[PDB]
């Protein structure tokens, strides 16, 4: 995969950011529900 | 001026803002700098000035 | 060159909008008319090919390409080959006449550089290089060696490349430590802050990147918003708040371009809103920044979660802290967000080796603990006697 990215630890994971926003909405939407 | 001494007789000529601006952009070049900087304007402010 | 590789990057990244696709190659469409861009625009059209870059009049035309603008025509080549030839022919005898007349040297190198820049306009990672060599061959000046930088910077970052140019940058830089006096140092630091920004810079040249601004940008190798944008983000995301709240707290630099591109509005700005320690507002500002910043721009995408989550960590680490205390609820709840989910990735900082967080789930409670002397005494100690053991065997490989 390519050559040199920042490499390690590790690939981490994926679908977080929007998931966060999806929740950041929901969170705040829950907080809207709050 | 006689040949054998000065053969090809060539003669310099005064400069101006542009030459200065160039020479400026040459010496200003040298020194450490920061942008937002128009050298010509300086060379424009420059007059009766030399390299 | 400049917007090319980005409008490349723009459409090569196209996810959000067709515009993300569209608007980029829109120019490039006009720009491959502007310049004969095909030969890499060839592989550029094979770059984002097999995603949505799948519609071309040479390479591939596919419905699943949302970008048709990754198209060509052979006229482009005809256009090109003519332009190419035209360029070529002119400079050839020109250079040949420079060779003929023994006319100048840098002046010989002159048309070379002219010969060179085409392959940027053309997209040839080529002759221009050899030209540069035969430019640099004619160089009696670091000012022509400067063009190496120019050349190589146009080389590497017409494709947004890596090392050699950086190495060349290193090479061309190491040559005269005049660093192009003040400036090419910047250009050095610039692209160095860009090379190393592949993918990293992180702590490293982001400083430098921040360090010199506005002292350069390039046009064709970069814009001024660009450097600022980039410099801010990483340096912000990375560097010391003190610095940042000394520097990106604001700088006339910033003050100049604040919201001037609107595009930023966030990077430090809404992070200064992080740096305003909201709970929520920044947590939206994240993706509000992210998709407006990271996805859009070259390295800004490829590094991704480095940021995300690290500012997302950053928001844990210095802003919200562990925190050393306070029921996770008051954090995870009284901040009007998902208790568990937030806590999970937050808990995913427990083993990340960065958390001095000490975190309960049941009691939803968080703690902390000094980091002793650990730091990095022996821990990495292993590496080098190893790196010796490399030699130590490599030596023991020397022998005969």
């Amino acid at each position: 995969q390519t050559n040199i990215w920042e490499e390690n630890w590790d690939d981490v994971e994926v679908d977080d950011d929007f998931t966060n926003e999806l929740k950041a909405e929901l969170d705040r939407y829950k907080r809207e529900n709050q | 001026l006689r040949p054998g001494r000065i053969d090809r007789k060539i003669e310099f000529p005064p400069p101006s803002v542009a030459a200065r601006a160039e020479i400026l952009r040459i010496h200003s070049r040298k020194m450490n700098l920061t942008r937002g900087i128009n050298l010509r304007k300086v060379a424009e402010k420059m007059n009766g000035c030399s390299g | 060159n400049y917007e090319v590789s980005e409008k490349a990057f723009l459409l090569t990244q196209s996810k959000v909008s067709i515009e993300q696709r569209k608007e980029a190659a829109e120019f490039v469409l006009a720009k491959i008319k502007e310049e004969e861009m095909a030969p890499y625009y060839k592989y550029l059209c094979e770059e984002y090919l097999v995603n949505n870059g799948q519609s071309d009049l040479e390479h591939d035309e596919k419905s699943d390409s949302l970008n048709e603008w990754i198209k060509f025509d052979q006229e482009l080549y005809n256009e090109l080959c003519k332009k190419n030839e035209s360029k070529i022919k002119e400079l050839n005898e020109k250079i040949q006449k420079l060779e003929e007349d023994d006319e100048g040297e840098l002046e010989q190198a002159q048309a070379w550089i002219n010969l060179g820049e085409y392959y940027a306009q053309i997209g040839d990672k080529d002759n221009a290089e050899k030209t540069l060599g035969k430019s640099l061959s004619k160089a009696i000046s670091t000012g022509a060696k400067i063009d190496v930088m120019l050349t190589i910077a146009r080389l590497g970052f017409f494709y947004n490349d890596q090392l050699y140019v950086k190495e060349k940058l290193e090479a061309v830089n190491s040559m005269i430590e005049k660093g192009g006096d003040w400036e090419r140092r910047n250009r050095y630091k610039t692209y160095y802050g860009i090379h190393c920004l592949a993918v990293r810079n992180f702590k490293e040249a982001a400083k430098l990147l921040v360090d010199s601004l506005a002292t350069f940008t390039s046009i064709e190798l970069t814009s001024y918003e660009s450097i600022a944008t980039y410099a801010s983000v990483t340096g912000l995301f990375t560097l010391e708040r003190t610095d940042l709240k000394s520097k990106v707290i604001d700088s006339p630099e910033l003050l100049s371009l604040i919201s001037t591109t609107a595009a930023l509005q966030s990077i430090s700005s809404l992070t200064i809103s992080l740096y305003a320690s909201d709970y929520a507002s920044y947590f939206p500002y994240l993706l509000e920044t992210y998709a407006n910043v990271l996805i859009p721009c070259k390295y800004l995408n490829r590094h991704a979660d480095f940021f995300v989550r690290e500012m997302r960590r950053k928001v844990y680490a210095q802003l919200l802290e562990s925190y050393k205390t306070l029921s996770l609820k008051s954090m995870a709840s009284a901040f009007g967000v998902s208790v568990a989910f937030l806590d999970n990735d937050l808990g995913k900082f427990i083993p990340n080796k960065q958390l001095n967080c000490v975190i309960d789930r049941v009691n939803g409670i968080v703690e902390t603990n000094r980091p002793d002397n650990k730091n990095a005494q022996y821990h990495l100690l292993v590496k080098q006697g190893d790196g010796l053991l490399t030699k130590l065997q490599k030596y023991g490989a020397a022998v005969r």
